[PDB]
């Protein structure tokens, strides 16, 4: 329950953390757990380093759609003004 | 306005399709498509092409909702307070 | 010494009405009232008005004293730049009476006040340097002018187009960061100038946009409504218990 | 096209009308005086913006193209217009 948090906690969001820096927390030497991370995370496997590309991540806009539901909010809002009336 | 607006929309668009089929002339011409293309300043088709009018859509509702929020607050202060005042003055002083 | 000048002026307040007729005291006291109060920088027009009062009382006196009286009053018109009394004094029949050499140079000094025009002001500054020496306070008279005439030519260059580069617009005033842009930063504080600068790319942006209309008209009325309920809380608790 | 898609890029005019970038000004601005389009031109990105439109004649594919994008305004608005009639008929009565 702590081991799977190394992937969850550390990011999002950091830029790039070096190879042996992540190994300092994971201990061992070159375990298959960090190898399974390179699969699971994905994320990135870089040489002598790890990357968060791309980028930081997914670049939320977030959305231009909520302008729709804003008109939906006025529907019941104008209805509440008519309930009084 | 949607009923009477869009029913003549369907009655004419079915007769305009009938043109190619039969009843030609009227060609018309040209008055039919001309002002229809004046209707085409906004179509409005998928989807609404409002990217410039999107933020402006809610921005026209900006103050309308704000005042409706501001008026109902003080109108309540006029309605709620004054009702409670005059009510308890008659209610409890009678018995 | 301002306090010693006023103390000598304060003793003259009861001295003018002490004897029978001044014969001229209060009129001279008015000119003395146009010195210390002028050093106090109370009102530019009233102090200039005391020179007009003294000039009305300077009729039929020693001419060297009258020929040097226009040195102070016409150069006082230089500091003000808006006395509004320009045409009243100098165009009257009493002020045109002096044809002497020293007053003819003062007649164009009174015209130099009507001139302004820093192109001309910096020019005649050397020609009138002799009259500049007779100025009772040489710095303050021309400092309030030069500081005021500064933005007079600045509102000309900044007006036509909205945004201007800060390096060239401050090149006519010869420098940017030290004083000007700090004085221009004070203009937003004095409300005389509405805009904002850019330090990195050097572009001054002017915006009068951000109004305050609907908001203070709302919250300030609610703050008053807080006194409606609190004052009614006395009625509430009194009738119930 | 149904557009908008109103503002147009100069490269598109340089494709269809196959005109050089320096001559697009005289091109589209002359149409402003002719009266087929009133749209001002955006010269920062050099994109030519359109306003209004000039209709000309008609074709058999234009009627079929009409019924697609014309009645689509009829079926979309009346569908949600019933939603205005449905919910808000109770507060009226």
């Amino acid at each position: 329950t702590i081991r799977d948090e190394i992937a969850g906690c550390i990011e999002k969001a950091y830029e790039k953390i070096l190879f042996t820096e992540a190994t300092r927390i994971l201990f061992f030497n070159t375990p298959k757990k960090m190898t399974d991370y390179a699969k699971k995370r994905g994320w990135v496997l870089g040489p002598n380093n790890y990357y968060s590309f791309a980028s930081q991540q997914q670049k939320p806009e977030d959305t231009t759609i909520p302008s729709t539901e804003l008109a939906k909010q006025v529907i019941e809002y104008a209805r509440q003004l008519e309930m009084i009336v | 306005h949607g009923l009477k607006g869009l029913n003549s929309k369907l009655l004419d668009i079915r007769s305009y399709l009938e043109k190619v089929a039969t009843g030609k002339l009227p060609i018309n011409h040209q008055i039919i498509y001309q002002l229809q293309d004046v209707f085409n300043l906004l179509p409005d088709v998928s989807l609404q092409e409002f990217v410039k009018a999107f933020y402006l859509k809610t921005n026209d509702q900006m103050v309308v909702v704000y005042l409706a929020s501001l008026i109902r607050s003080v109108v309540a202060l006029h309605n709620l307070i004054n009702n409670k005042i005059a009510n308890r003055d008659a209610e409890k002083k009678e018995g | 010494n301002l306090p010693k000048a006023r103390a000598a002026l304060t003793s003259a307040r009861t001295t003018a009405n002490a004897i029978y007729c001044p014969p001229k005291l209060q009129a001279t006291l008015d000119m003395q009232s146009g010195i210390i109060h002028a050093a106090e920088e109370k009102d530019w027009k009233t102090a200039y008005s005391y020179f007009y009062e003294a000039f009305e009382g300077y009729d039929s006196i020693d001419s060297p004293k009258a020929i040097t009286s226009l040195k102070y009053m016409l150069l006082c018109k230089i500091m003000l730049n808006t006395p509004e009394d320009v045409q009243a004094l100098v165009s009257g029949k009493l002020a045109l009476r002096y044809a002497g050499r020293q007053t003819e140079a003062l007649k164009c000094v009174a015209q130099a006040s009507k001139n302004r025009s820093l192109a001309d002001f910096e020019k005649a500054l050397t020609d009138y340097r002799a009259e500049l020496r007779d100025d009772p306070i040489i710095s303050t008279h021309l400092a309030k002018l030069y500081d005021n005439l500064l933005e007079q030519n600045l509102i000309r260059v900044i007006e036509p187009f909205s945004r201007v580069q800060i390096e060239h617009i401050s090149s006519l005033i010869k420098l940017s960061k030290a004083d000007v842009e700090r004085k221009l930063s004070q203009m937003i504080l004095d409300k005389k100038f509405h805009g904002i600068l850019d330090q990195g790319e050097g572009v001054l942006i002017i915006f009068d946009e951000p109004p305050v209309d609907k908001t203070y008209e709302a919250a300030l009325e609610t703050i008053q409504n807080m006194s409606k309920v609190v004052d009614s809380l006395y009625n509430k608790a009194k009738k119930l218990t | 096209r149904p557009a908008n898609h109103r503002q147009l890029t100069f490269e598109e005019i340089a494709k269809s009308a196959k005109i050089t970038v320096n001559e697009v000004e005289l091109l589209v601005m002359k149409a402003l005086s002719v009266g087929l389009v009133k749209g001002s031109i955006d010269e920062v990105d050099k994109r030519v913006h359109m306003t209004w439109v000039q209709p000309r004649v008609l074709d058999l594919q234009q009627i079929k193209g009409m019924k697609d994008r014309l009645e689509f305004w009829c079926t979309d608005v009346k569908s949600m217009e019933m939603l205005v009639e449905h919910q808000a008929h109770d507060i009226l009565t």
